[PDB]
């Protein structure tokens, strides 16, 4: 997943 | 894990499938038949873990029987295939996924043209000229790549196929006691009786 | 205790008939008229429009012609609150199809799925059936254009043409008179108009009072066009045949 | 953390430092671990954060509820609500809790429960990790019935400890004074408890 | 103890006829009269206050809801049963449409739910007909304008205008004659107030009416200011002094 | 990420970066951190970015609705027990760490919420691989009752402070104001001290440099 | 009036009587006849089996439910098996659980209110038989009466079922001469049948008719039945 | 028409619930039982009719005590009192385990209310068969109560029900103009001997056993404790006394 | 073992002057086995495109999924879902799974037949929408593709010319992936018109 | 069919009878009641009838603190009043736990009367005899009173009042107001606008009180609460001076  | 290939030629498929059932130390069966007649024009060919293999195509060959009769009609290739893969897309994230990978082959009456479909555990399917499970692409699929042609005669591929399973002989670890080949066109679905020397 | 109250809707008449299944047949037959008439080349669904006005808006409306997919459509006669639930379901079943086997739904299979829940109310559940009746139009692969029907019962059966709600018999009488196998497109239109403004109990067939749409596959194309007939459409139509 | 409540002759005062911390990181410096449950009823929270804001808002409910149907709830119930709550819940909580209230009839009263969820009834009570450090001074200087000024200053010097050499705890030292006369916020700050 | 009441208490008579459903649209006949009116650049509803007693607070009585920032609705029948009817109707438009799509659900879909709410009322075991006819007004990008009637049958329909309760056929009459496809917004507030003054017995004025619109977006209404997409709520509910400055232009 | 909030004299402000990432790298290169709950409660949020995303906008709509059957604008403290009890919930699986401020009738408000839902209250807080840098820069130039305008600085100054000396933030600076008797305002973009210097060069391809094999038109209208 | 009243065990008469249990009561009394009465150290079941014809068994009236406490039963036979079990269940709980042995008083306690629950439901029907239970304890020997309606009596002796007014005044009057048969229990049992034939009137009793049971001090509750009984006529 | 007294939450056209109202009858026909209020305590007592002289002296108890501080008699359908006093255990225990504290008489009945009042709600359920007195000891204060199958209930000085209900209200208001200073528990055991031989006299056809129980803050330091031995027969006496 | 690493795949989509671009390789494999060089990862409903990258059993399913869902929507609302609105369709779609999400990464392409203006936009396999004006890139060469296009993309390019950076972009990023590769198709999008074009590239 | 008396569907004249019935219910006390707002409080009265003098006067009342701040009177039934009571103190805490501040007035009502309609829709529950009225001062809309009734309505009234003898009452308040104009009393603190409040009482109901014969209740910020036996006395005496 991405931060417223 | 056990041999699977298949071919689609220019009238028809063809499926050939090991002959062994091994079980840890010993070779148990020299003669199985690794696949089941869904439907009068529709073969599918499996290979996997051992329960799971048969269990699950038993049950697609009931659910597919089933529909053949409530309709008085038999489901179209590209159908049979997509029926199966939800069926295993549906496992995956089961409590115990399906661990049966499957090569389905049938003739379409209808566009009157072979189809040849992979999918694996998974639910990954694609349609193909010609695929094969496990390790056995590996030294397969080259020769394939090589000598495979979509005008084949029927004849053009057990001769193909022959020299497919001659390589897979020669360099492959496990022995697994010969194939059995089907061959599925407009009058159905034929065994070759010979193949152990053709 | 509760059984006081309870009206048992799925008991059986001393003749054999379902009290309720019956009574709601009857609230059908005051329903406005819907027509499907099946052609060599395409299928026409009409219909006439029940408690109307001249303040009502037929352009944003949509009372007894549904899609059900891009090539099924019905034609509902009876409650139209029942039918949407119905059709939901209805429309939900084809993509449910779909997705399982990449095709398009045969139009049987979906029939027999809706005329199955239909049943169901029929004999478990202790629950009022659906007061409504579908002619439903479709095509496929198999069998081709098609028609269909289903009442309240669950029953359903092929027409070459059928109508349902008010004015049955007689407008079947009419259709079993000037229908021929060999007919064609544009002069079912005419046909079902007719039957209609000889059905109607209503002073004279207008177009504010109708809803009109067919299925054709265009020699030039290869998909098959759906067309819900837009309000001035329908106006065009009538003047042609000759009710002006 | 560093927290403790003590009773005395008028009632009872809990008291606490203000920091949480995430590791060795000060989120917050200004913390009030003094939670009220009631009009007469507070608890200091020790322990995970979340854990203890949790048990405490389903306490003030369980009691706002109590209460309506059945008047003032004594403390003995105040405690055995959190019992239940940490006893019943202890594989998924870590927080330790004193509880304190004052009552006309039983005047000051403390009851702690720690991490097993176990309820315990003391003249006084103390934890958070910086309890470590003042069993010794604490068991030594506590008297029963001081004065509220002898008990701020035993509570002052205690946690003032606590706080010099507990690394989890500092900020500045909060307080709450129950008695019937009412409630009372007391606060003191680093200039002024840790030269003592 | 337990609901037993599982069977349909909405069976069919053996004329056709829907017990529960004709008997609950009775009610909405005895029930307050409410109207809307749809225009080319608006829409708009109103109702009357039928303050019980002259004692109650009628604002505390928001017989006009807002469903979503451009719907709104009304009713004529018991009024009870169509606030519940609201609620339900607030939230399955999130949890049916904004919650998946982050817009707001377009008008014919949001009836179209809220009509599925009350069919089930007519064949759900163990319930009666809900008691009320309401009209929902309200707009979408792409549809533009709309207005419709939802009955206790379930049905429901688009009108260019209508009214219901007390003198609907009364007041609709009134409506086929003064309405048109060329009217400004202005103009259709004229005429419901017209159409309610003749069904409204008493004393009428801003404190006993109540009225709505749908139309222009409402940025003084947003509630702040940065995202352009999204320039402000359709509907706007008219304040008792909005009211009586029309009025006197009769 | 780096999320700052301070309270001023008559009402609260939040700030945040812009930089969104899949570990080392940029996701997206300005992706908004702030959310409208309800009009004048905003909620800015750090960790994984779908999470802050709907804890934000489920609370908002249970919120709205809230509202509603309340004829009352919304307050705070409900968003925070809503938001939190959530949380709390799902024992820190919802990697959503979030400040959330706005005003209502009861006054102005600014608290803190830890994804296993704990919560703080202060007049100044940050949160997010930078909220070290930021909190510096607060603790070295905040003072009580700071106005609109020196607050915004600050915030703003803060976040600068997270972009600059982290690597987990960057970009853009997205800042909402929120005043006791005003409507909320939306700065997304306050301030862009990130943009690309002109290209060197240019990379327009002459046409024809690309090998096709087969070309074919879509169907799109049924 | 009583088609209105009697549907069901839900509704009450105007007069507050409840029809449905007073039905019941009634399968009683159209049950053949039994009969139990105690000492200060045992306690005694003597039962009248009631045939079809004269080519058929005689339904077995008497149920151990543990070593040391068990029933006659009066009435629908399949309601007396599902009372039995109950307490043969709620008897074995105790001895497992709490190494045990379940008091009469108690027993009774629960038969009641599980009767109870069966009068004050819809949809439920109340049991159709009614029971005499005896049982030796702790506290001594015991006897007790339980109707369908959740009443429940211990008494020192009686008997349910057809003509059962009879054997009951029998018993009224030979109390003061049995409330003092300790030791000897042969003479209790010679008693039991005593009262037993004074609700007669079709025939005498036989080896076949009759059926008896007994617990006390040094008894565990035995059935005995036909061959056995001879010495007793 | 008519049938609003066939089913339990119906209203009559008049507001009543004639379900509730026929249960009170069941009562009526049913042996009498009183409670009564004195500076410390309360004492229950009740009549036991003695069907026959095979039922056994002192053993077919009937009053009923939950957890250790309260005491319960009903007049009416025996089982049915046996079942409410089972849910009144299962809720003072339920109450215990949470707040630690015996659970407060006020709490208490309340409690019992609830519960009854909850069956006339619904009509696949009856009323309850009985009208209980309850009460006991608790942190501030003695506390007496009576609840009627409508689920009312209030607190009393003193109470009574079944069948010799009048009776005794007689013989307690007399009481209750007499000693407002209050009782003494010793004198209250006492006079509830004798309001209840009094109010024997309605069904003076059979003979009866006496039963009693008392709960005071000075004799049996809060906890219910039935009556026996030599403090009963004191009553008993005190009773034939005072007759004729 | 990594679901996103088993198949392998690359997918990129670009904005342009009044038109969009989004194209992808046609590779399947299973770890180093190439298996079908004819795995298109395109789909459209309508007039609104998306790619997606990832493990091959759920890019179908999904597929599949989200035909039934605007077919569906396209009833129930007589017109074709937008770009903007699909989107947030597609998020709250993946969302639903937060706790045992379809392992891929989906980007969305298309223009508003209302406003014009183009658009495209990306998601992690649990929602997060990445919206960007320039362009998107998913898959098992993301990290090339971004490099590619960070430094080729240039503003307001016109049809005939964003297909060659869209195309050497995927082209040489794909070289640089193991992965990746044995085949490429690219979509180019206008309001009225769509065109598909099938590139030529090494099959190693 | 002809049971459409019994259960709560619609007669053919689209009435609810059972509802209808009910409302009959509320009188089966003959007591009456009624409330009015302050200028920063609420106040509360209802006829207390004890007519057994074997009850302990101290524990009748129709008269509940449901929160802090939330009091509500009721006329009906006794087990119906408890039962109504429980459920709104259960709503108020969970209302409190689950949104952080108290439940208003206004709003407790609303879902008090969802719960109502619920009962007249559903026919496996009767709806209960009883009518509500609530009262605080909520810290938002001031001083406040809503009603609702077993139809289900609710709405908030400047002043109200409830029993057989409603009308009078009505009336005679109606007037009170049409001659001062303003939508509440005009005295700063709670002691008179009490006293204003049995005034009243008297002038339309034409009977005299004493103390054991009132119920009380107040509302201010904060805080609300019921009257002492003695602290309406202190009240009773202060009017014996205007009149
Ligand atoms: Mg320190
Ligand atoms: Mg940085
Ligand atoms: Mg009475
Ligand atoms: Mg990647
Ligand atoms: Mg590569
Ligand atoms: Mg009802
Ligand atoms: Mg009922």
């Amino acid at each position: 997943y991405n931060w417223x | 894990m056990d041999i699977i290939l298949g071919i689609r030629v220019q009238d028809s498929v063809i499926l050939a499938s090991s002959k062994a059932v091994t079980r840890g130390i010993s070779v148990l069966k020299d003669s199985d038949d690794k696949t089941r007649q869904l439907s009068p024009h529709t073969l599918m060919s499996f290979a996997g873990e051992a329960g799971d293999t048969v269990q699950f195509a038993e049950y697609i060959q009931a659910n597919i029987q089933l529909y053949s009769i409530r309709e008085d009609y038999e489901l179209s290739p590209q159908a049979v295939s997509s029926f199966v893969r939800q069926e295993l897309a549906k496992s995956i994230r089961s409590r115990r996924p399906y661990q049966v990978n499957v090569l389905i082959g049938g003739y379409d009456k209808k566009k009157n043209k072979p189809e040849l479909y992979q999918i694996d555990y998974l639910g990954t399917k694609v349609e193909l000229p010609y695929g094969a499970h496990g390790y056995s692409g590996f030294y397969t699929f080259s020769l394939l790549d090589h000598h495979y042609r979509p005008d084949m005669t029927t004849e053009e591929g057990l001769d193909l196929l022959k020299l497919c399973v001659q390589e897979l002989e020669k360099r492959m670890p496990m022995d697994f006691k010969g194939v059995i080949v089907k061959i599925v066109d407009k009058d159905g679905i034929r065994q070759v009786d010979d193949f152990q020397a053709q | 205790g509760s059984r006081r109250y309870d009206s048992r809707t799925t008991i059986f008449s001393p003749e054999g008939r379902l009290y309720q299944v019956e009574y709601a047949l009857e609230s059908i037959s005051h329903a406005g008229t819907a027509i499907g008439i099946m052609a060599s080349d395409g299928i026409v669904l009409a219909a006439e429009r029940k408690v109307t006005s001249t303040l009502l808006e037929q352009d944003t409306s949509t009372e007894k012609l549904y899609k059900l997919n891009d090539k099924i459509a019905v034609a509902v006669a009876g409650l139209t609150a029942d039918a949407e639930i119905l059709i939901n379901t209805a429309r939900i079943h084809a993509q449910n199809y779909l997705k399982t086997y990449n095709e398009d739904i045969p139009v049987e299979i979906l029939v027999r799925r809706l005329s199955d829940i239909k049943q169901g109310y029929t004999q478990h559940g202790g629950l009022r059936p659906f007061g409504v009746s579908f002619i439903y139009a479709g095509y496929d692969d198999r069998y081709g254009y098609q028609l269909y029907t289903s009442n309240p019962s669950g029953n359903y059966t092929g027409w070459k043409a059928i109508s349902v709600g008010a004015n049955t018999s007689a407008a079947q009488t009419l259709l079993q008179m000037d229908y021929k196998d060999d007919m064609k497109v544009d002069d079912a239109i005419e046909l079902a108009l007719k039957t209609l403004s000889k059905t109607t109990d209503s002073s004279a067939l207008t177009y504010d009072r109708l809803e009109f749409a067919t299925i054709r596959k265009g020699a030039n194309d290869g998909e098959v066009y759906q067309k819900i007939f837009k309000p001035q459409e329908i106006k065009d139509i009538l003047v042609k045949t000759g009710i002006t | 953390t560093s927290i403790m409540a003590v009773t005395f002759k008028d009632g009872v005062i809990l008291g606490a430092d203000s920091r949480t911390t995430t590791g060795a990181y000060i989120a917050n410096r200004v913390t009030d671990k003094l939670t009220r449950v009631h009009d007469k009823i507070w608890c200091c929270r020790s322990g995970s954060a979340a854990d203890t804001q949790a048990i405490a808002d389903i306490v003030q409910y369980h009691l706002e509820l109590y209460t309506s149907q059945y008047g003032t709830p004594s403390t003995e119930t105040a405690a055995s609500v959190f019992k239940e709550l940490c006893y019943e819940n202890k594989d998924n909580l870590t927080a330790g809790i004193i509880v304190a209230g004052y009552d006309d009839k039983n005047k000051g009263e403390v009851y702690t429960i720690p991490l097993g969820g176990s309820v315990h009834k003391l003249p006084y009570a103390i934890a958070g990790s910086g309890s470590t450090f003042i069993y010794g001074y604490c068991d030594k200087n506590f008297r029963e019935n001081m004065s509220k000024e002898e008990t701020v200053d035993f509570i002052k010097h205690s946690l003032s400890q606590a706080i010099k050499w507990d690394g989890s705890s500092g900020g500045v030292i909060r307080m709450v004074v129950l008695t019937a006369a009412g409630v009372e916020r007391l606060i003191f700050y680093p200039d002024e408890y840790e030269q003592l | 103890m337990t609901d037993r009441y599982s069977f349909s208490l909405t069976t069919f008579s053996p004329s056709g006829k829907l017990g529960q459903i004709d008997y609950a649209l009775t009610a909405v006949k005895q029930g307050v009269t409410s109207l809307g009116i749809k225009a080319t650049n608006g829409v708009v509803i109103a109702t009357e206050k039928k303050s019980s007693s002259p004692l109650a607070m009628s604002e505390t009585l928001s017989k006009v809801s807002l469903l979503t920032p451009d719907i709104g609705a009304v009713y004529s029948g018991m009024g009870p049963d169509y606030r519940v009817l609201v609620d339900k109707s607030r939230k399955v438009a999130h949890t049916s449409y904004k919650r998946i799509y982050g817009e707001y659900p377009p008008t014919k879909l949001l009836v179209s739910e809220v009509a599925k709410i009350m069919q089930e009322a007519t064949q759900s075991g163990g319930v009666r007909p809900f008691g009320v006819s309401l009209l929902i007004a309200g707009h979408d990008e792409f549809n533009g304008f709309s207005l419709y009637q939802v009955d206790p049958s379930g049905s429901y329909f688009p009108w260019k205008a209508t009214a219901i309760g007390k003198g609907s056929v009364a007041a609709k009459t009134f409506l086929e004659k003064r309405w048109n496809d060329e009217l400004e917004l202005e103009d259709a507030i004229h005429i419901a107030l017209l159409t309610l003054k003749e069904s409204v017995e008493g004393e009428f004025n801003g404190d006993t009416i109540e009225l709505a619109i749908i139309g222009d977006e409402n940025p003084d209404l947003l509630g702040y200011t940065g995202i352009p997409t999204d320039k402000g709520p359709r509907f706007r509910k008219l304040t008792s002094q909005e009211i009586n400055d029309r009025l006197e232009a009769l | 990420t780096t999320i700052v909030g301070v309270k001023f004299n008559n009402g609260v402000v939040i700030a945040a970066d812009t930089r969104s990432t899949q570990g080392p790298i940029v996701a997206d290169k300005n992706c908004a951190k702030l959310h409208r709950i309800s009009p004048k409660i905003w909620c800015a949020g750090a960790g994984t970015a779908a999470d802050t995303e709907a804890v934000t906008q489920l609370i908002g709509s249970n919120i709205e609705l809230h509202s509603l059957y309340t004829s009352r604008e919304p307050r705070v403290v409900s968003a925070l027990q809503m938001l939190k009890q959530h949380l709390f919930k799902y024992q820190g699986h919802i990697g959503a760490y979030l400040i959330v401020a706005g005003v209502d009738p009861t006054g102005s408000h600014l608290f803190s919420i830890h994804a296993h839902g704990s919560t703080d209250v202060g007049y100044y807080l940050s949160l997010g691989s930078g909220s070290l840098a930021a909190m510096a820069v607060l603790e070295s130039h905040w003072k009580q009752d700071l106005t609109k305008e020196e607050a915004i600085k600050l915030a703003s100054d803060a976040i600068q402070a997270g972009i600059w000396n982290d690597l987990g933030s960057g970009s853009n600076v997205d800042v909402c104001v929120m005043e006791i008797g005003k409507d909320a305002e939306y700065l997304r973009n306050y301030l862009t001290p990130n943009v690309r210097e002109e290209k060197q060069k240019s990379y327009k391809f002459p046409r024809g440099t690309t090998a096709v094999l087969k070309e074919s038109i879509v169907n799109i209208c049924d | 009036f009583r088609n209105n009243y009697d549907g069901d065990t839900v509704t009450f008469s105007p007069t507050g009587r409840l029809f449905q249990v007073e039905y019941a009561l009634e399968a009683i009394k159209q049950g053949s006849v039994t009969v139990g009465l105690r000492s200060n150290t045992h306690a005694v079941l003597v039962a009248l089996k009631r045939n079809a014809d004269e080519l058929s068994s005689y339904q077995k009236k008497i149920i151990k439910c543990d070593e040391h406490m068990g029933l006659s039963l009066a009435g629908l036979a399949p309601d007396a098996r599902v009372l039995s079990n109950y307490l043969r269940q709620q008897c074995n709980y105790s001895s497992l659980v709490f190494n045990r042995k379940l008091a009469v008083e108690r027993a009774g306690h629960l038969l009641c209110d599980k009767a109870q629950k069966n009068t004050q439901s819809y949809g439920g029907r109340p049991y159709g038989v009614g029971l005499l239970i005896i049982g030796y304890d702790k506290s001594g020997a015991h006897l007790l009466e339980f109707q369908p309606s959740g009443n429940v009596t211990e008494l020192y002796g009686t008997a349910i079922g057809a003509r059962s007014q009879g054997a009951k005044t029998y018993l009224e009057r030979t109390l003061d001469t049995f409330i003092k048969i300790d030791g000897n229990p042969d003479e209790l049992i010679k008693a039991g049948v005593e009262a037993i034939s004074q609700s007669l009137r079709d025939e005498s009793l036989t080896v076949d008719n009759l059926s008896i049971a007994i617990v006390g001090k040094d008894t565990p509750f035995t059935i005995y039945d036909g061959e056995a009984v001879a010495k007793y006529i | 028409g008519t049938g609003y007294d066939l089913s339990n939450s119906v209203f009559s056209p008049d507001g009543r619930n004639f379900q509730v109202e026929y249960a009170v009858k069941a009562v009526e026909n049913g042996t009498t039982s009183i409670g009564i209020k004195c500076n410390d305590g309360v004492v229950f007592a009740v009549e036991k009719l003695i069907t026959s002289k095979l039922l056994v002296p002192q053993k077919n108890v009937k009053i009923q005590v939950v957890d250790r501080h309260i005491g319960c008699v009903y007049s009416g359908l025996i089982p049915d009192g046996r079942h409410l006093v089972n849910r009144g255990r299962e809720e003072a225990a339920s109450f215990k385990k949470l707040y630690k504290t015996p659970i407060p008489i006020p709490a208490f009945a309340d409690r019992l209310g609830q519960y009854v009042q909850a069956h006339t709600l619904y009509n696949s359920v009856r009323p309850f068969g009985v009208s209980t007195i309850f009460g006991g000891v608790d942190k501030n204060g003695a506390h007496l109560y009576m609840l009627e199958p409508s689920g009312s209930y209030w607190g009393y000085k003193g109470a009574a029900t079944g069948k010799g209900r009048q009776s005794a209200k007689a013989e307690l208001e007399k009481l209750v103009d007499h000693h407002p200073e209050g009782l003494s528990a010793r004198e209250a055991v006492k006079q509830a001997a004798k309001i209840i031989y009094l109010a024997h006299e309605d069904n003076k056809e059979k003979d009866f056993e006496l039963e009693i129980s008392w709960c005071s803050l000075s004799e049996t330091n809060g906890l219910h404790k039935f009556v026996k031995g030599d403090l009963l027969q004191e009553a008993i006496d005190f009773a034939q006394k005072e007759i004729n | 073992s990594d679901p996103s690493s088993i198949n392998g795949g690359i997918v990129v989509a670009m904005t342009g002057k009044d038109c969009v671009a989004i194209a992808c390789d046609l590779r399947l494999g299973s770890q180093s086995l190439g298996v079908s060089n004819k795995f298109e990862k395109i789909f459209h409903y309508g007039h609104v495109f998306l790619g997606i990258t990832g493990l091959a059993t759920d890019v179908t399913t999904l597929n599949e999924m989200f035909r039934y869902k605007t077919n569906l929507y396209k009833l129930k609302e007589e017109r074709a879902i937008e770009p903007e609105t699909f989107t947030q369709l597609v998020s709250s779609s993946l969302y639903e799974r937060r706790f045992g999400p379809y392992f891929v990464g989906p980007v969305v392409a298309g223009i508003n037949s209302k406003s014009g203006k183009p658009f495209i936009a990306g998601f992690d396999l649990i929602g997060c929408i990445d919206e960007a004006k320039d362009f998107i890139v998913s898959g098992t060469a993301s990290d090339q593709l971004f490099g590619m296009c960070e430094s080729l993309y240039e503003p307001n390019l016109e049809p005939e010319d964003l297909f060659e950076t869209i195309s050497q972009a995927l082209l040489n990023a794909a070289d640089r992936d193991a992965l990746s590769g044995w085949g490429a198709v690219v979509y180019i999008i206008k309001k009225d018109e769509v065109v598909k074009r099938y590139l030529k590239m090494r099959q190693d | 069919a002809g049971y459409d008396r019994h259960i709560t569907i619609f007669s053919p004249e689209g009435r609810l009878y059972q509802v209808e019935y009910a409302f009959k219910a509320t009188n089966q006390t003959n007591i009456n009641s009624l409330a009015v707002r302050g200028k920063d409080c609420t106040v509360v009265i209802s006829q207390k009838k004890v007519p057994d003098k074997l009850l302990d006067p101290t524990t009748v009342s129709y008269i509940f603190c449901i929160s802090r701040t939330i009091g509500m009177v009721v006329n009906g039934p006794i087990p119906d009043a408890r039962n109504a009571a429980l459920r709104a103190k259960a709503e108020a805490a969970e209302f409190r736990y689950k949104y952080g501040y108290d439940m208003p007035c206004d709003v407790l009502a609303k879902r008090m009367a969802n719960l109502s309609q619920i009962y007249t829709q559903r026919a496996y529950m009767r709806p209960l005899g009883v009518i509500l009225t609530f009262v605080s001062v909520d810290e938002e809309l001031g001083p406040s009173i809503y009603k609702t009734d077993p139809a289900g309505y609710y709405v908030g009234y400047k002043a109200t009042a409830t029993g057989p003898k409603q009308q009078e009452i009505t009336t005679n308040l109606e007037n009170h107001f049409k001659k001062s104009k303003i939508d509440h009393i005009n005295e700063e603190s709670w002691e008179k606008v009490v006293e204003f409040a049995i005034t009243h009482m008297i002038d339309a109901l034409g009977t005299e009180f004493s103390k054991n014969d009132l119920e009380v209740g107040v509302a201010t910020k904060d805080k609300f609460f019921t009257l002492s036996a003695e602290n309406i006395e202190e009240r009773l005496v202060a009017i014996a001076e205007q009149d």
